[PDB]
C-alpha cells in the first residue's frame, strides 16, 4: 500500500504513551 | 538619566537574594546538573539558516572574504548582550515580562513584543520540521523514490516535468506537496501531508509537558547527535573524492564585494539570528542556577563555538557541493564525448577528457559538414558551482541528489534527518519558553487546572494556523516569512534593553551587581561596549534597513509547471490584498512598545 506510512505507524504508537507516564508522576507527586 | 518615580521596591535588593536561595526550590525549578545547563543553551542557538543561509551568503559576498564583517558582530554585540542576558535573570530572579514591569511600568509591550516573534516563528519551524520527517517517512527503500522518474500512462517513459528536471525536483511539485501557481489560488489541502505536520506538534509537547523538568532529561541526547553524525559525513566528503572543489569555492576572497553596503547588512542580520535572542526563556534559565555562579565566561563559551561550529558546518555542505559539481561537470563532457563519436566516430579507446578537444579540431578539419550538426554541451566548474539555493532547497533537492551518489544511499538518507530534526527541536525550545514565560505573567486567567493543562492549551492552540501551509499555495505563504517575520523587528527589541540598563537602571547600578555575582569588574572592554558601541551598531544596519526597504520590488517565486522554458523559476510580484498583510506579520510586534504605553497613559490620567 505504502512504505512511508509503515515507518509512520511505528513513529505515532510512540507518541501516545510517554505522555500519559508523566501523568502518573505528576499525580504520585500531588 | 530618567528619574523614574518607583525606579527601586520591586527588586530584589541585593542583600537578600541569598535567602532567597534556599526557598526557590520549593517554589520554582533548577538545573539540576552542572552538564545539563550547557545543554540547553547551545540547542536553542545553533542551526536552521547557519546551514542553509549563512553558507549561502559566503558565495553572494566573496567566499573566503565573507568572515571579516561576519565574525566581529559576534565579538562586538553577542558578547555583551548575553552576559548581560545572563546577569539579570540571575538578578532578579523572575520571569521575562516582569523585568519590564519592576523597571518603569508604563513599559511591558517589550515581554508581548518576544512572545509575539518567539510564537510565530516556532508555528513555521515546525512545518519544515515536519518535512524532514516526511522525507525521513519517504527513507528505507532500494530505490529512493526521488532517484528515479514516474512513468507516463504508456508503461513506457517519463513524465514531462520528470523528462524537462531532475527526478528529485518532479518530487516535490507533486509528491512532497502538490503545487500551485501563484499565492493567489489555494490548491489541494495535502491531508496526508497534514498527518505529517499532526504528529510534528505531539513530540513537542511529549518533551515539554513538565517544562525544565522533563526538558532536562530530553537534553542529554539531543543537543550531542548533532554534532557526532556530522563528524563522519565531514569524511563521507573525503572519502567520495568530491572535496577540495567546494572548498576551494569557500576560499575566494573577493574585496570588490566587500564595501558594498548590503555586505554590513546581510552579516549583521545572521549573526543575529545564528544566536537565539530577544525571547526571554534564557533570563527563566539563567533564574535556576546558583546566584554565585561565573557567567562572564560562560559568555565566552558558549558564544565561541557557535560562532565556530557553523563555519565548520559551511565546510561540510561546500564538499558535497563541490561534490555534486563535480561529476555533473563531466556527464554532458562524457555525453559529448559520446557526441564526438557519434558523427565522427573515433574508437572509444582513443578518446577521453583530453585531446578530445584536440581531436575535435580534426574531425572539424576532416569534415566540418557532420562538425556543423553535433552540439556540445559546454560546461564548467564554476558554471556548477554558480547555482546555488537558499532557505530550503539546500537539504530538500540539493542534498539528496549526492546522498543517491552513494552505495549505501537509502541508508544515509536516513541518517542526515534525525540530526535535522534534533537541530531545530532543540532550537524549539526557547520559543516555547517565550510564550511561556510572560504567559505566568498574565495572571488574568484561573490559576488552578497546573502546568500540565497549561501545555495542552498551547500545543492545540497553535496547531491551528499551520493548516494554510498544507495548501498548494502554502509554499508561498512560508517564502514571506523568512523573508520578513524576524528580519526588522528582531533589531529594536534588541535595542530597549540598551536604553533601560545605561539610562534608567543606572549601569552603575549594574556595576555592584556583577561584584556580588563574581566579584572584580572584568577587562575594560566589557564596560565601553554597553556605554557606546553596542547603542551605535544596531541603528547602523537599521539604517540599512532603510537603503533596502524601497530599492528592489517586493517579488516572490513561482513554480508554473507549464511553464515557458520550464526547467527555470518564475519571478512575480504579489497582488494589492497581499500587500496588506505583509505590514501585519512583521510591524504589529513593534507596535506594543509604545502602544501599551498610549493605553497606560489614559488608564492612568
Amino acid at each position: 500500500v505504502s512504505i512511508w506510512l509503515i515507518v509512520f505507524g511505528v513513529v505515532m504508537g510512540v507518541i501516545v504513551v510517554g505522555i500519559v507516564i508523566l501523568i502518573f508522576t505528576g499525580i504520585r507527586d500531588r | 538619566v530618567l528619574p523614574n518615580p518607583g525606579l527601586d521596591a520591586r527588586i530584589p535588593s541585593l542583600a537578600e537574594l541569598e535567602t532567597i536561595e534556599q526557598e526557590e526550590a520549593s517554589s520554582r525549578p533548577k538545573w539540576d546538573n552542572k552538564a545539563q545547563y550547557m545543554l540547553t543553551c547551545l540547542g536553542f542557538c545553533v542551526g536552521l539558516g547557519n546551514v542553509w543561509r549563512f553558507p549561502y551568503l559566503c558565495q553572494s559576498h566573496g567566499g573566503g572574504a565573507f568572515m571579516i564583517p561576519f565574525l566581529i558582530l559576534l565579538v562586538l554585540e553577542g558578547i555583551p548582550l548575553l552576559y548581560l542576558e545572563f546577569a539579570i535573570g540571575q538578578r532578579l530572579r523572575r520571569g521575562s515580562l516582569g523585568v519590564w514591569s519592576s523597571i518603569h511600568p508604563a513599559l511591558k509591550g517589550l515581554g508581548l513584543a518576544s512572545m509575539l516573534t518567539s510564537f510565530m516563528v516556532g508555528l513555521y519551524y515546525n512545518t519544515i520540521i515536519s518535512w524532514i520527517m516526511w522525507y525521513l517517512f519517504n527513507s528505507f527503500q532500494e530505490p529512493l523514490p526521488w532517484s528515479d522518474c514516474p512513468l507516463n500512462e504508456n508503461q513506457t517513459g517519463y513524465v514531462d516535468e520528470c523528462a524537462r528536471s531532475s527526478p528529485v525536483d518532479y518530487f516535490w511539485y507533486r509528491e512532497t506537496l502538490n503545487i500551485s501557481t501563484s499565492i493567489s489560488d489555494s490548491g489541494s489541502i495535502q491531508w496526508w501531508m497534514l498527518l505529517c505536520l499532526a504528529c510534528a506538534w505531539s513530540v513537542l509537547y511529549m518533551c515539554t509537558i513538565r517544562g525544565i523538568e522533563t526538558t532536562g532529561k530530553a537534553v542529554y541526547i539531543t543537543s550531542t547527535l548533532p554534532y557526532v553524525v556530522l563528524t563522519i559525513f565531514l569524511i563521507r566528503g573525503l572519502t567520495l573524492k568530491g572535496a577540495t572543489n567546494g572548498i576551494v569555492f569557500l576560499f575566494t576572497p573577493n574585496v570588490t564585494e566587500l564595501a558594498q553596503p548590503d555586505t554590513w547588512l546581510d552579516a549583521g542580520a545572521q549573526v543575529f539570528f545564528s544566536f537565539s535572542l530577544a525571547f526571554g526563556g534564557l533570563i527563566s534559565f539563567s533564574s535556576y542556577n546558583s546566584v554565585h555562579n561565573n557567567c562572564e565566561k560562560d559568555s565566552v563559551i558558549v558564544s565561541i563555538i557557535n560562532g565556530f561550529t557553523s563555519v565548520y558546518v559551511a565546510i561540510v555542505v561546500y564538499s558535497v557541493i563541490g561534490f555534486r559539481a563535480t561529476q555533473r561537470y563531466d556527464d554532458c563532457f562524457s555525453t559529448n564525448i559520446l557526441t564526438l563519436i557519434n558523427g565522427f566516430d573515433l574508437p572509444e579507446g582513443n578518446v577521453t577528457q583530453e585531446n578530445f578537444v584536440d581531436m575535435q579540431q580534426r574531425c572539424n578539419a576532416s569534415d566540418p559538414a557532420a562538425y556543423a550538426q553535433l552540439v556540445f554541451q559546454t560546461c564548467d566548474i564554476n558554471a556548477f558551482l554558480s547555482e546555488a539555493v537558499e532557505g530550503t532547497g539546500l537539504a530538500f533537492i540539493v542534498f539528496t541528489e549526492a546522498i543517491t551518489k552513494m552505495p549505501l544511499s537509502p541508508l544515509w538518507s536516513v541518517l542526515f534527518f534525525i540530526m535535522l530534526f534534533c537541530l531545530g527541536l532543540s532550537s524549539m525550545f526557547g520559543n516555547m519558553e517565550g510564550v511561556v514565560v510572560p504567559l505566568q505573567d498574565l495572571r488574568v486567567i484561573p490559576p488552578k487546572w497546573p502546568k500540565e493543562v497549561l501545555t495542552g492549551l498551547i500545543c492545540l492552540g497553535t496547531f491551528l494556523i499551520g493548516f494554510i501551509f498544507t495548501l498548494n499555495s502554502g509554499q508561498y505563504w512560508l517564502s514571506l516569512l523568512d523573508s520578513y517575520a524576524g528580519s526588522i523587528p528582531l533589531l529594536i527589541i534588541a535595542f530597549c534593553e540598551m536604553f533601560s540598563v545605561v539610562y534608567v537602571y543606572g549601569v552603575d547600578r549594574f556595576n555592584k551587581d556583577i561584584e556580588f555575582m563574581i566579584g572584580h569588574k572584568p577587562n575594560i572592554f566589557w564596560q565601553v561596549t554597553w556605554r557606546v558601541v553596542s547603542p551605535l551598531l544596531m541603528l547602523i544596519i537599521f539604517l540599512f534597513f532603510f537603503v533596502v526597504e524601497v530599492s528592489q520590488e517586493l517579488t516572490y517565486s513561482i513554480w508554473d509547471p507549464g511553464y515557458e522554458e520550464f526547467p527555470k523559476s518564475q519571478k512575480i510580484s504579489y497582488p494589492n490584498w497581499v500587500y496588506v498583510v505583509v505590514v501585519i506579520v512583521a510591524g504589529v510586534p513593534s507596535l506594543t512598545i509604545p502602544g501599551y504605553a498610549i493605553y497606560k497613559l489614559i488608564r492612568n490620567h
